DNA sequence: CGCCCGCTTCGGGGCAACCCTGCCAGTCTAATACAAATCCGGCAATGGAGTCAAGACCAGGTTCG
DNA sequence: CGAACCTGGTCTTGACTCCATTGCCGGATTTGTATTAGACTGGCAGGGTTGCCCCGAAGCGGGCG
């Protein structure tokens, strides 16, 4: 995985910024885990996105 | 679709076909040549031994002793540990 | 009509509205490689993980 | 076994066979199916004797 | 029931497309506004994979 | 829109297609003429000096 | 004297977010008669393909005077 | 120093076996076609129910020649 970036869309992409690439780094559980400075340009809250 | 390419069965026959090209490189020219021509490698179509001791200039009984040593040859655990898996 | 009373889809509706080639299947295409799951914040990632 | 016309140039708006004819679209479908004759050639030299 | 993931699964019959839906494999849908996004990142490449 | 009325009278000019927009190449697979697709940077030779 | 240019009314088609998540729609004269097609099930034309068993032989390490 | 030995591949002969493979061959089934002689003589049928917009078409009132 290590250096290999990924890319995260929330649907819908109103705009250029709903498409953000990541480098991953493994996460136990279930949930893809974000970073909290992103959610503003995603437009997501986290009430089950 | 049932009927598309699994995808997976692609790649893993073309390296089955490596293997068993590296494991019939382990024998000699003869050997190859007997075995690729008996189960029709270089044509899909795999001719007898009548044919194969007409290109090899000998007997058919010839050819069925060859093959008897080569089949013998192949069931070595040498040969079938790279080849065991591919099933 | 079809079988119960269903309108049958001629060669022109394979490319009339959001059901047709062009929105569905030739725009926008489903990609493997993909993934989806519901988020949770990670406020010990660095921005770029 | 006997023509038939395309149903992209004579239904749609405006009529591009009843532009290019200059038939209004009510004579065009009374013509196409076989719901009233048409004229389509006529003499004059045996017309006037 | 929501976490999903897909390298390689079953495809689609007519158009060749991968399925949709947690229940086949199936990606995620790689709609028209996810294509504007990475246009409008100027990522030719990545758009044309 | 109007992927019947639009389709028509193109094939009745007989209307060529460029392929020098941006959704037509999005359409047939070719990259895109904007970003990494233009020939200013998708013929960039590398050599190691 | 009779005859057609702008409102005007009416038809008439196109389109109205993006992911998931599903998963299978029907009935009324009824029969014979036949000819051909075609399947199909089984001996017999093989005939060729495979198989066993013996053997011919060179010669090459291996055993002996 | 020279002579045999047993045994590897390498190949040959010839007989034996066994099974595809047509070829009939007779029968079974199955697919298509023809034929019914009292008289019968014009259909059922709901999706339509938006909103808005653009536009084509009819239609009439209006001045008009
Ligand atoms: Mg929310």
């Amino acid at each position: 995985i290590a250096e290999h970036p990924v890319l995260l869309n929330r649907a819908p992409t109103l705009h250029r910024l709903g498409i953000q690439a990541f480098e991953p780094m493994l996460v136990e559980g279930k949930a893809i885990q974000l970073h909290p400075l992103v959610c503003e340009a995603f437009n997501a809250d986290f009430d089950g996105d | 679709d049932s009927e598309a390419v699994v995808a997976v069965d692609a790649v893993s026959f073309t390296l089955l076909q490596d293997q068993l090209q590296s494991v019939l490189d382990t024998l000699s020219e003869r050997e190859a040549g007997v075995v690729r021509l008996r189960f029709g490698l270089t044509d899909g179509q795999p001719r007898t031994l009548d044919e194969i001791g007409q290109v090899y200039g000998v007997t058919r009984e010839r050819i069925r002793q060859i093959e008897s040593k080569t089949m013998s040859k192949l069931r070595h655990p040498s040969r079938s540990q790279v080849l065991r898996d591919y099933l | 009509t079809g079988p119960g009373n269903r309108p049958l889809k001629s060669l022109s509706d394979l490319l009339k509205g959001k059901q047709g080639r062009f929105r569905q299947n030739l725009l926008g295409k489903r990609v493997d490689y993909s993934g989806r799951s519901v988020i949770v914040v990670g406020p010990q990632l660095k921005l770029h993980q | 076994a006997a023509p038939v016309t395309h149903i992209w140039y004579f239904k749609g708006v405006p009529s591009r066979l009843g532009y290019l004819l200059d038939l209004a679209p009510k004579d065009l479908e009374k013509i196409i199916y076989f719901a009233a004759y048409v004229i389509t050639s006529v003499d004059e030299e045996m017309r006037h004797n | 029931d929501k976490i999903h993931a897909r390298s390689t699964g079953p495809y689609s019959m007519i158009t060749q497309q991968p399925l949709g839906g947690k229940a086949q494999f199936g990606g995620q849908r790689f709609g028209e506004m996810e294509c504007w996004a990475m246009q409008a990142y100027g990522a030719a490449y990545t758009l044309q994979e | 829109q109007e992927t019947t009325r639009v389709l028509t009278d193109a094939a009745i000019n007989c209307r060529s297609d460029k392929l020098n927009g941006l959704k037509e190449n999005v359409i047939i697979g070719k990259l895109i003429p904007a970003g990494t697709g233009i020939n200013r940077y998708r013929n960039i030779a590398v050599q190691p000096t």
